């Protein structure tokens, strides 16, 4: 907010644009295990314990964001292509009852209307990229899916893609928030945006921006063969990062 | 070569800059990236009472010299007033080579004039200086933000891509603080976002007093006494080889930059030109400095363990729970006391945990650059107090030997001083080692 | 022989001119053609900061010369008049023999005249030369493009083929680029496409200023700090054997334009006549007197591997994963601080990226001739950012392994000039070498 | 656009009228492929994620691309031999529904109307020319097709080849658009005009410019038969230019 406070931000930002490594690798994260069950919070305010979705909800839901929409397989980030209100709730029909202040908000949240429970996992879109003047691996978020894990009747995720988050938009809503991080400490000493920033949302490659535009799931079926792709990517990035070394043989042993 | 006294000049290296693996007791990520610094001069010992004690003599002495110089409170008029030998009509800011005011004997307007800053006790007639008088005023540069490409004087300057044109109204916003005081006495520190218009939008005046606060003993420690501590933890004549203490990070820029206009003053040398000035260590360079620049080196020193091999323990931390004397000391101890890294740095990690440049973030190591990297937040006034956060690192007398170990990072406010945070000036050193290794 | 020194003749050869096999982890084609280059004399050591200091020091001469020269800023109207001597009535651009300017004592018009061009900062008051005002104005002529077929001044000369009638009337396009300066002193460059009538639609006159970008030790730095290194990197005089940064390439071109003029002003020699002066390196030029003209030689050393047998590093550039100084030396290190390669020319993969003639296309090798390929573009104003992209090669500090392989093409643009951008002068040989290998 | 720009796009034209040697082949390459498969884009324009079919429906829709048709089996390329985008549409039945713009444009562009998402394979014609003055084997392109790879019931590539685009006149509008290339980098730093000129669209011959105008079809049906006649092909031009070599005998061994 504060001039001092613009200038930092605008020289913390991390300026790709010309870099040869732009590698864009979407991960499914599961708020399951422990790293990133930071997420699996009461869907009321109740002060400052809340979710990723609860403050997404609540944000959107008094029109102070700006949030774009899923394509089914490809995501095109245009102004036109905007997310509408309307289409988040026929999702499942969540009524309208408008509220009287109109400017703050135009719907009313109901409690636990939003399914801030029964989310299970994370999408997340991470550019790992090369820089041109320190040349060092790094990773900037722009992009992420609270992904309905539904429970039908057979346990199918049945996965309804609700919209599409642009991190630039979202993050000085996200930065002054503190939530506790690991429950072993059970303090309030790091932001979500600390959260985001350090890479701790351990998970699963679902699929890379291949020429192909295919996806894990043309792989054979069983969910070993995720595990195995999953791991080839992750060891191959690893490998790239490896092939920078020029530090063999210090052992100094005879 | 100049090479400073009391100063070790400690060479460019690199450091994993971290620690690996994590304490699943202390819930933490422990994270870790490696990061390479350039050689500096880093006193051994950190800033004790007596440096700090020379600096408030050296700011007393100026502020009685301002008081004295007053035409209501002496009127000596020494200064340094038009035709100055040859002619010179120089600005008369303060006179120092004038003869050193006396004491006993005066005039009734120049003791009036040194009592003016001084201040005695109702209860106890105990003189002292006063805390809210012993003010320091300097001025930085802003270098780096001044070099930047949208900070540049011209405006077609600030952008080199040719595909926009560059719009003579720029809408830039500029920062700068400069306290300026006012004719009440209350020293105001007031912030400008005026747009950017001149050079002068990249200088930085600060006005801020400097003597310690003793009352730390007693603020952070409660239900314990520590009569013998605040009170004469400064103005003990034997504790003079003892760290300074309840240095805010403010006081602490103050004092180096006192530090670096002292040596400007002193020796001669236009060959000098642009020679760099003090600064706090940052939090990179006051890690590698710590560690030897050795990804095993978990604490500053060669071993491992905390322990020599006669058993005997290397810095005054706390080993013990409610043991703060089990290494031998219990207050910050003298410098100079444990066996030093062969670095050649004093009580690297132990007695009182050190001020560092760079603002805590929780984010720090994986947002900034990896060579020299530091983060500068020079937050002005209305702003949250949660961003006025520098960060700390060294660990103190009170703290376990988990904060003892260097790859440890600590929330530290700068408005506050704490009875456990020293601090260290450190400068740049333009060194043409050869290398050859 | 003229044998420049700090010279290295670079005999005639062959090279593969790129790498087979591909890093799959990249991702790159790693297109590679055989190319064969003659010979020529390249400098062994990157232009340093004395060489360039040297250039200004001459271009900051006669601007203070020629505002001296002024009538209304001292007058001293030395110049060269009517008669001279033997009654000649020569131009009067410049004089260059008269007595060379005195400091301290002078008249006040030509300390005036001497301080038009210096800049004195409000808050500092540190005086240096004007980025702004040291400015370099130099002509080259556009000898490859004057001798094309199409760009003849004889219309019925444009085709030989004699089938198809000449018309008179041929609308043929021309470009030429030559910054005049105004009365107000804003330098403005302009391109003209005036179609072809004489001989002067192919001479180009460029003013640029020359003075290097400091602020590049800022600007792609974030979140680190330089204040010891743009302050004074080019100012130090310790820092003379250190390669130059900060260059634009415009600034490239106009100090190698200055080196020429500086080589046909010495020596005279009415033997040399059209003798061939100073220029860029080409891309091929380079990548030939990098490995050797060998194929198998991947970095411009007899090993394949950056370490010598010892273990020693050879080159400064960024051995590990943050870790800059692995080799030795953090920032550009000075020049001929490793061990050069037999062909005569120190640091060839290391130290700062080499500025380099040919435009980035991204066709490139498979776009060019093969002898003594280059591709030319003196892309002007309104033209788009991305055509206004000359290559660099070499590998920096900064860079990787991967990066210090000779054959790696990569980005730059010509308007910015980076903290890591050196450059060469080169010169083509006319040696007549009797071969008999 | 600029006179820079024109000069140097004519000094970058290779001028190929007199040289010994004109051998025209034609060479099918599947997308399948990862090094060609920079044809897989989305058909909508969404900045500027686009394959090669989009473009050109996109340009020629605008008549602001003038391009020629097939003759099955033969290659004319003449004045009054142009494609009529009448033809264009009644290939398959494309509605009209002219629309107000006019000048723009007379059809509009019906979102997945184009088949970018089913062609499967290209056809391309390149020159293999000798030069008169440096002696140096080189490529020039001058004509492709979008070869229709329908999926009939039997699986048969069932093949309508749309028309015939000259390189030259695609040229202007291919060299500024600057998709990404490989999948393991991901980096907008190379043109598709720069895909074509560097010779990456590794296929297999289907049939050169014979004096009998014959075919690969016209060997054995079996596949192995059109893979062998490829790999002939492949490495003749291979000898043709080995057979400049006069740096034999190298190893310098006893
Ligand atoms: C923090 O900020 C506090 C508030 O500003 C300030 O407190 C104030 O002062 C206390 C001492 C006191 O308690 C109260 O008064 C209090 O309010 C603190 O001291 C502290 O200040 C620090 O930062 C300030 C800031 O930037 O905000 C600094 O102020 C700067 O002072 C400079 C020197 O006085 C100013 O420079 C010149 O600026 C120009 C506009 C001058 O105005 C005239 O302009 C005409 C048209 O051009 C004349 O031709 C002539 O032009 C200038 O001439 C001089 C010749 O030397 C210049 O070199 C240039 O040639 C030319 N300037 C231009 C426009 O290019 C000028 N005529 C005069 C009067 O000389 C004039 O205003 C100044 O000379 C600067 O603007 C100002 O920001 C402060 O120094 C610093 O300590
Ligand atoms: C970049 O371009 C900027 C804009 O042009 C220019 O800035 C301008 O100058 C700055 C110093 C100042 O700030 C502003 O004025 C600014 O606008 C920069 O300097 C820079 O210029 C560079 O490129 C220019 C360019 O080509 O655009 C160069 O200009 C050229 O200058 C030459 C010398 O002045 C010109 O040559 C002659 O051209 C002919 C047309 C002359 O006109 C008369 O023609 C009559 C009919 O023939 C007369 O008979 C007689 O003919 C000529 O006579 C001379 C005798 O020596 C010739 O040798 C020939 O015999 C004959 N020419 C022909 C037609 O064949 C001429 N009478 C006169 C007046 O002598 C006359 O105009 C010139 O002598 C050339 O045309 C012009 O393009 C610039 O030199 C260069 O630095
Ligand atoms: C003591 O400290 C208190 C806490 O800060 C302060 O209290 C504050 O003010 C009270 C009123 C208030 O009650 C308090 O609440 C509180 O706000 C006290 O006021 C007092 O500090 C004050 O006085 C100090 C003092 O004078 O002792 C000030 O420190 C001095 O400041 C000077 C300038 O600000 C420094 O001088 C430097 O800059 C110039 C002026 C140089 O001095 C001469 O300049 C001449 C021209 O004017 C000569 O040309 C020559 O300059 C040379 O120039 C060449 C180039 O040509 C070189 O570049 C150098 O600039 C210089 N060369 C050298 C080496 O001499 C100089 N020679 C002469 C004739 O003396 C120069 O000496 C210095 O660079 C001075 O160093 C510094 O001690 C304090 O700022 C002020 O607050
Ligand atoms: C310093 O640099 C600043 C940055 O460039 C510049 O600032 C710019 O201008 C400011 C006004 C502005 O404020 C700034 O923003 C910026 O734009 C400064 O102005 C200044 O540069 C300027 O002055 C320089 C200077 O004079 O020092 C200029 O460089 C000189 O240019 C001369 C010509 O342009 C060069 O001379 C060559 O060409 C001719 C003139 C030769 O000189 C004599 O010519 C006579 C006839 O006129 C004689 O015949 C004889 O010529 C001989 O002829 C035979 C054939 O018969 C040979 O072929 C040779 O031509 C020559 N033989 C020899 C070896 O002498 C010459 N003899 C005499 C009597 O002197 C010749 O000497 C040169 O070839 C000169 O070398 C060069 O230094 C700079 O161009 C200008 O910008
Ligand atoms: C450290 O803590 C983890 C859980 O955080 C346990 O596995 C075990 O206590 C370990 O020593
Ligand atoms: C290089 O990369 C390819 C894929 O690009 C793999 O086959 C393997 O990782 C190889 O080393
Ligand atoms: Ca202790
Ligand atoms: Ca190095």
């Amino acid at each position: 907010l504060s001039n001092r406070a613009q200038e930092f931000n605008r020289r913390l930002t991390q300026k790709t644009d010309n870099a040869p490594w732009r590698r864009v690798v979407y991960r499914r994260v599961d708020l399951m295990e422990e790293s990133n069950a930071v997420l699996y919070y009461p869907p009321r305010p109740i002060g400052d314990r809340k979710n990723l979705f609860s403050t997404i909800f609540g944000l959107i839901n008094s029109n102070s964001l700006d949030v774009y929409e899923y394509l089914d397989g490809f995501e095109a980030f245009t102004d036109q292509y905007k997310i509408k209100f309307q289409e988040f709730l026929d999702r499942f029909g969540i009524y309208y009852q408008p509220s009287t202040n109109k400017n703050a908000e135009l719907f009313k949240v109901a409690d636990s209307d939003i399914p801030s429970a029964e989310v299970k996992a994370y999408y997340v879109k991470e550019e790992w990229y090369f820089t041109p003047t320190n040349s060092d691996v790094d990773i900037k978020i722009q992009a992420i899916c609270p992904i309905m894990t539904g429970q039908d009747e057979f346990g199918e995720v049945r996965n309804q893609p609700l919209f599409w988050i642009p991190y630039e938009n979202i993050r000085p809503y996200i930065a002054r928030e503190r939530v506790m991080l690991s429950s072993l400490n059970n303090t309030r000493n790091s932001t979500i945006d600390d959260f985001f920033r350090l890479n701790l949302y351990k998970g699963d490659i679902v699929k890379t921006e291949n020429l192909h535009n295919r996806a894990l799931a043309e792989y054979c079926p069983t969910p070993d063969s995720m595990k195995m792709e999953s791991k080839r990517i992750d060891k191959e990035l690893q490998g790239f990062r490896d092939g920078l070394f020029v530090t063999q043989d210090t052992t100094w042993m005879k | 070569e100049p090479s400073p006294f009391g100063m070790i000049q400690v060479p460019r290296g690199s450091i994993v800059l971290g620690n690996k693996e994590a304490d699943s007791l202390w819930g933490i990520p422990a994270e870790s990236r490696p990061i390479s610094v350039d050689a500096f001069w880093m006193d051994r010992t950190e800033i004790t009472n007596a440096q700090y004690r020379q600096f408030v003599y050296y700011v007393r002495d100026s502020i009685i010299r301002e008081r004295l110089a007053d035409p209501a409170y002496g009127g000596n008029e020494e200064y340094k007033i038009t035709e100055n030998k040859f002619g010179e009509p120089v600005t008369p800011h303060l006179d120092w080579s004038k003869p050193i005011p006396s004491e006993k004997r005066a005039t009734e307007e120049e003791i009036a004039a040194i009592n003016s800053v001084y201040y005695t006790n109702p209860v106890t007639h105990d003189r002292k200086l006063n805390p809210d008088q012993m003010v320091y005023r300097y001025e930085v540069y802003d270098y780096r933000s001044a070099a930047l490409r949208e900070h540049q004087l011209k405006a077609a300057k600030r952008n080199l891509n040719t595909d926009i044109k560059v719009d003579p109204n720029a809408v830039v916003m500029i920062s700068k603080d400069t306290a300026f005081v006012d004719e009440s006495g209350n020293i105001i520190s007031e912030t400008i976002t005026r747009p950017l218009s001149s050079e002068y939008d990249f200088l930085n005046t600060y006005i801020v007093p400097i003597y310690p606060d003793e009352t730390c003993w007693v603020n952070d420690f409660p239900n314990a006494r520590t009569e013998i501590y605040t009170r004469m933890y400064f103005n003990h004549p034997g504790y003079d080889d003892y760290p300074v203490v309840g240095i805010s990070w403010e006081q602490a820029q103050a004092f180096c930059a006192w530090r670096s206009e002292f040596f400007r003053k002193g020796i001669r040398l236009p060959e000098g030109q642009i020679m760099d000035d003090f600064r706090l260590p940052t939090e990179a360079e006051w890690e590698y400095a710590a560690r030897m620049g050795d990804s095993n080196n978990k604490y500053p020193w060669s071993t491992e363990d905390l322990r020599t091999g006669r058993g005997c323990f290397l810095g005054n931390f706390k080993p013990g729970e409610g043991d703060y004397t089990a290494d031998g000391h219990l207050i910050p101890s003298r410098v100079s006391s444990f066996s030093p890294n062969d670095f050649g740095l004093y009580d690297m990690a132990g007695n009182v945990a050190e001020w560092t440049s760079t603002a805590f973030s929780e984010s720090g190591l994986k947002q900034m650059s990896d060579i020299n990297p530091e983060l500068e937040y020079k937050a002005a006034l209305t702003d949250p107090y949660i961003l006025k956060q520098k960060v700390v690192r060294g660990g103190s007398w009170k703290d376990v030997a988990r904060f003892i170990r260097s790859a440890t990072r600590s929330h530290e406010y700068q408005n506050v001083g704490r009875s456990y945070i020293g601090f260290r000036c450190v400068r740049t050193s333009i060194a043409f080692s050869s290398g050859k290794a």
